[PDB]
């Protein structure tokens, strides 16, 4: 089951946009936020 | 000036608009014989003031009469719809800026206007008991004449007494037919007997303190009878189980309807009793109290018994009294339906998981040329997740099932027409060792499906047992219940799709009902109902040819059903079984096939349901779970094109039809509607032949195409969208908007769209063809997403994309070269999964070919 | 690109149901509100930004599938 | 085989329904009928000892279910509020200012008083 996230994350390289690839670059180290984002970041 | 008249003399008949306060009119001998009948009836409250100076001036009349409003109300039309406007207006039910909100019409889309409509109920009320009184005075002095609507303005007052003659005192007969049959339809629609709900029948005082364990309501019901129809000469029973002919179940039915909206809706449903089981006291039903059958109380109640049967078992289980009675109160503020008991002590709630998306066939795709964009093919067609709050939100949507009262007149001869649509298949009851069935894992209904599917219960009860169920449901009732689930499917729409799973104890005897006329029904070619008929093999090319048979000026034509399956009233469902159940005439007698039409309107019609974890009543409408749906919807769209057919030679001024057999048929459909009681066969198969000429339909469930004489709808003598847009308006309580009903002209390009399908003829082996194919964009969603089922086998998955690709097939006769793509992808990726894993092989493209033509007519 | 944010929107929210966000209420509706709202996108950036706004809602949750790893 | 197992199953659903129904209150309901049989939908309006209120938004718990309430032309109380998530709610956390904080739909059960 843990596959699926891996091809999810494929996809999402797949994208390539910038908010997206920005978001996970900031996710990879810890800098997560803590609310949904509006249309709360720690660290 | 166009007025609506109601009339029938020697040179013309029907109700259509002709072209003609104080109001002043005009021969001798006519004015001493108008002037002696009102001096004669001068007395009367219901006549309006006549002065008679040589001209005979009436004083102080409305604008439009009644016959103006029930035209406006039956043939409604959003586009030319001034005096209906005007009318609401006028008498204060609502304001001019009203109209210039969208969709005010609409009842789906803002249903307020059920407020406005409700806003002349009184006034309406107000009139009928005028009527009543008018009738009185030509009861006593001695007045034989017919009643026009078009004569009683909307302040209830009379004139116009020149049809009248003079005869003996204390025996003058007013006929009324015509005066109530018209009048009925918006009697419900603007609430005309709320007024009854109050203490003396007042709107300025509170509602009649109805004892709660009050059920019956004869004695009412006959006492409201009498007070607003008092000159209606037709016996009226209020319980319907004493009818004498199925004409006289629909005649009667068609009034409880409007009776039944005065009393308080927890005196409906199933009766119930204590009775003693092996000494301890059970509450069992042991009879239900119809909306619109009256109350039927069970011959078969049994108590002080020792022991139970295995039936008898099944009968208590689905018997709500057990579960609506032991359960805990529930006020349920999320809905306005009718909430009866919650069976749990929380309440559960329900979601729906995405698609399972195929990323392998996506990128197939993506890597043979589709998905570019600015392509013509694409991806609409998805798996939409649903929060919990959602199954509530559809059960919701019976909101729109209202109390629906029907022209009798017009609906009993419509019925005679629909039984000669009918009038070639065989049917009758069948015992339980010819049941044929079908899917024997389906859903068993609550609190049947606790313990196992239908199967089970199929195999557990011997062929004795389903006899024995069969006999008693023949001569009792069961109210039993079913249970509401949302449905994983796939749609361009993110409503929620759900799927009712109706007890066993009800489909069990239903099938033994129904079995053998749906399969005539489905195994017959070239009638105007086509189920069971597949499109392979010429089929649809046969059943186009067959649409196309001798129609003169052939044009295409096509409908929707705007919440079909929620806003059927219930006298058009009660008038669809009848007409099913019309086979039985040596296998049931009257009193069977009644306890029939009853166990189906308690089971099917107003049953109890359990959504989410609760029970509520349901209003009425169409449950999708039930086997004969499919029929009775056929059954309920030949009734309204029939009508629209009606409403179309009617409402046409038959001093304009150039044509002599056409004036005749209008003039003698007049005669048989609205007089001769007695049904006149040879007239109802000259107006079937007439139909199979110049309208000819083909009908599956709630779908239609239609193959009509042009020349003729253009003058009016034949239904056009219009007409089926009133009739739905008017009998269905739904509006039609002509953005999803399509008309087409040329016959080489077929239906525009039918069962969801296309049409396009072909040239195939030296002979041109219709051939169906569908959008491609819905197989492109439906190859790319699947419901989480083939992850395992790839089997599954190889049949679901062999059976897109048979659906894709005719795409390659397609010019537009993308959607011959379609299929070529879908080839390559069967091969692909093949290789993975003549005329007989999957993986080449002559196994498709031989799907779509009569010379290879195997399955 | 726009059949490919459907599909990862479809995938995202697979994974959101498989981590068992539907028992929050409210959480999961507003994650079914996003999905259904990215389904029916015609447009491109719309559905991108609801595309990372759903994200937020998977790498913002602790306790859920690694990133640092992947 | 599974007939009997279907009709055990269905002895002990109708057992657990039974033992749970009779009191005074159904008796003096039923015993004042034409002939002893009322209709269904009023056994559980005047007779249960129980009110479970489904309120999907604050202002239907304002009006509906304030902190007693009459229903039925009975006296509830009201008490054990729970939320979507079967999460037991303080009457005091249902408050104006507080009511997005918390999942609606709640589902209030009361006693009969």
């Amino acid at each position: 089951t843990s596959a699926m996230q891996t091809m999810l994350f494929t996809m999402l390289r797949k994208l390539d946009n910038d908010a997206l690839n920005n978001i996970i670059n900031n996710a990879r180290d810890g800098c997560v936020p803590l609310n949904i984002i509006p249309l709360m970041v720690v660290i | 000036v166009y007025r609506a008249f109601d009339i029938y003399n020697d040179k013309v008949a029907g109700f259509a608009k002709f072209l003609k306060y104080f109001v002043v009119k005009r021969t001798f001998s006519n004015y001493q014989h108008e002037e002696t009948i009102y001096n004669l009836l001068k007395d009367c409250p219901a006549v309006a003031k006549h002065d008679f100076f040589p001209h005979i001036s009436r004083q102080r009349l409305t604008k439009y009469t009644m016959a103006d409003l029930v035209y406006a109300l039956r043939h409604f039309d959003e586009g030319n719809c001034d005096t209906l406007k005007e009318i609401l207006v006028t008498y204060n039910c609502c304001d001019d800026d009203y109209f210039n909100k969208k969709d005010w019409y609409d009842f789906v889309e803002n249903p307020d206007i059920l407020r406005v409509y409700a806003n002349l109920g009184e006034r309406v009320r107000q009139a009928l008991l005028k009527t009543v009184q008018f009738c009185d005075a030509m009861r006593n002095a001695g007045i034989v004449g017919v009643l026009t609507l078009d004569n009683q303005d909307l302040n209830g007052n009379w004139y116009d007494f020149g049809d009248f003659i003079q005869t003996t005192p204390g025996s003058g007969v007013p006929v009324v037919d015509s005066y109530y049959s018209l009048l009925m339809p918006i009697l419900t629609l603007t609430r005309a007997l709320t007024a009854e709900s109050h203490v003396d029948t007042d709107l300025t005082k509170p509602y009649i303190k109805w004892d709660l364990l009050k059920y019956d309501f004869t004695e009412e019901r006959l006492k409201l009878f009498d007070r607003y129809f008092k000159y209606w000469d037709q016996t009226y029973h209020p319980n319907c189980v004493n009818c004498l002919d199925d004409r006289c179940i629909l005649h009667c039915a068609n009034f409880n309807v409007l009776f039944s909206t005065v009393f308080p809706p927890t005196s409906f449903g199933p009766l119930v009793r204590k009775i003693f089981v092996d000494g301890v006291p059970f509450v069992v039903s042991t009879g239900y109290h119809f909306r619109e059958l009256g109350v039927v109380h069970n011959q078969d109640v049994n108590l002080h018994s020792s022991r139970l049967s295995f039936k008898e078992l099944l009968v208590y289980a689905a018997d709500p009294a057990m579960h609506a009675a032991s359960g805990n109160l529930l006020l349920d503020k999320r809905t306005t339906c009718f909430s009866v008991a919650a069976l749990t002590n929380n309440v559960a709630f329900q979601t729906v998981k995405p698609g399972n998306f195929n990323k392998d066939f996506y990128d197939f795709a993506v890597s043979k040329g589709f998905f570019k964009e600015g392509s013509s093919v694409e991806l609409k067609h998805f798996f939409f997740a649903q929060d919990g709050n959602a199954a509530i939100s559809d059960y919701d949507y019976y909101r729109y099932n209202l109390p629906t009262m029907c022209d009798i007149r017009q609906l009993l001869f419509v019925v005679e027409v629909v039984d000669k649509y009918f009038d070639c298949y065989d049917g009758g009851c069948i015992n339980a060792n010819q049941v044929i069935v079908n899917n024997l894992d389906k859903s068993a209904g609550f609190p049947f499906n606790k313990w196992g599917k239908a199967r089970l219960y199929y195999d557990s009860m011997s062929y004795e047992d389903q006899d024995a169920l069969f006999a008693y449901t023949k001569r009792n009732v069961i109210p039993t219940i079913t249970q509401m689930n949302l449905k994983y499917a796939i749609s361009a729409k993110n409503r929620a799709r759900t799927v009712a799973g109706v007890s066993i104890c009800s489909t069990m005897t239903n099938r033994q009902f129904h079995q053998k006329l749906l399969k005539s029904i489905a195994a017959t070619r070239g009638a105007t109902v086509v189920i069971g008929t597949s499109k392979f093999y010429g089929g649809w090319h046969n059943m186009l040819k067959t649409v196309y048979s001798d129609v003169e000026n052939p044009h295409l034509m096509g409908w929707d059903y705007p919440k079909c399956d929620r806003a059927m009233p219930n006298m058009l469902r009660i008038m669809a079984s009848l007409v099913l159940a019309r086979k039985h005439t040596t296998c049931c007698s009257l009193s069977h096939r009644f306890y029939r039409l009853a166990n189906e309107c308690a089971q099917v019609l107003s049953e109890m349901v359990m959504c989410g974890g609760s029970l509520y009543v349901k209003p009425g409408g169409t449950s999708s779970g039930d086997a004969t749906t499919a029929y009775a919807n056929s059954v309920f769209n030949i009734c309204q094109a029939v009508t629209a057919n009606v409403n179309a030679l009617l409402s046409t001024d038959g001093n304009k039809i150039a044509d002599k057999y056409v004036r005749n048929l209008q003039h003698r459909l007049y005669e048989c509607l609205y007089r001769n009681r007695d049904v006149d066969t040879d007239f109802v198969n000259e107006f079937y032949a007439y139909l199979r000429k110049h309208f000819s339909m083909m009908i599956l469930s709630d779908d239609a195409v239609v193959c009509f004489n042009s020349t003729y709808a253009s003058q009016g003598l034949v239904a056009s969208i219009k007409n089926f847009k009133s009739v739905l308006y008017y009998q269905n309580n739904v509006f039609m908007s002509e953005a999803k009903c399509w008309t087409e002209t040329d016959l080489t390009k077929g239906p525009h769209e039918f069962c969801s399908q296309h049409t396009m003829l072909v040239k195939q082996g030296d002979d041109y063809v219709y051939l169906p194919y569908p959008d491609p964009s819905r197989i492109l969603g439906a190859g790319c997403f699947v419901d989480d089922i083939v992850k395992t086998d790839g089997t599954l998955m190889i049949e679901r994309f062999v059976s897109l690709a048979i659906d894709a097939y005719p795409l390659t006769k397609h010019p537009n070269q993308e959607y011959a793509d379609v299929f070529h992808l879908y080839l390559q990726y069967i091969r692909k999964l093949h290789d993975e894993l003549n005329t007989s092989r999957y993986w080449e493209p002559e196994f498709y070919e031989a799907m779509y033509t009569p010379h290879t007519v195997l399955q | 690109k726009m059949s490919d944010v459907k599909c990862t929107s479809v995938v995202l929210l697979s994974v959101l149901q498989q981590l068992r966000v539907e028992s929050s209420s409210k959480l999961w509706a507003q994650c079914v509100q996003l999905h259904n709202d990215i389904l029916l996108a015609k447009d491109t950036t719309e559905a991108f930004e609801k595309m990372v706004s759903l994200l937020s809602v998977l790498l913002s949750m602790q306790g859920a599938v690694d990133i640092n790893k992947l």
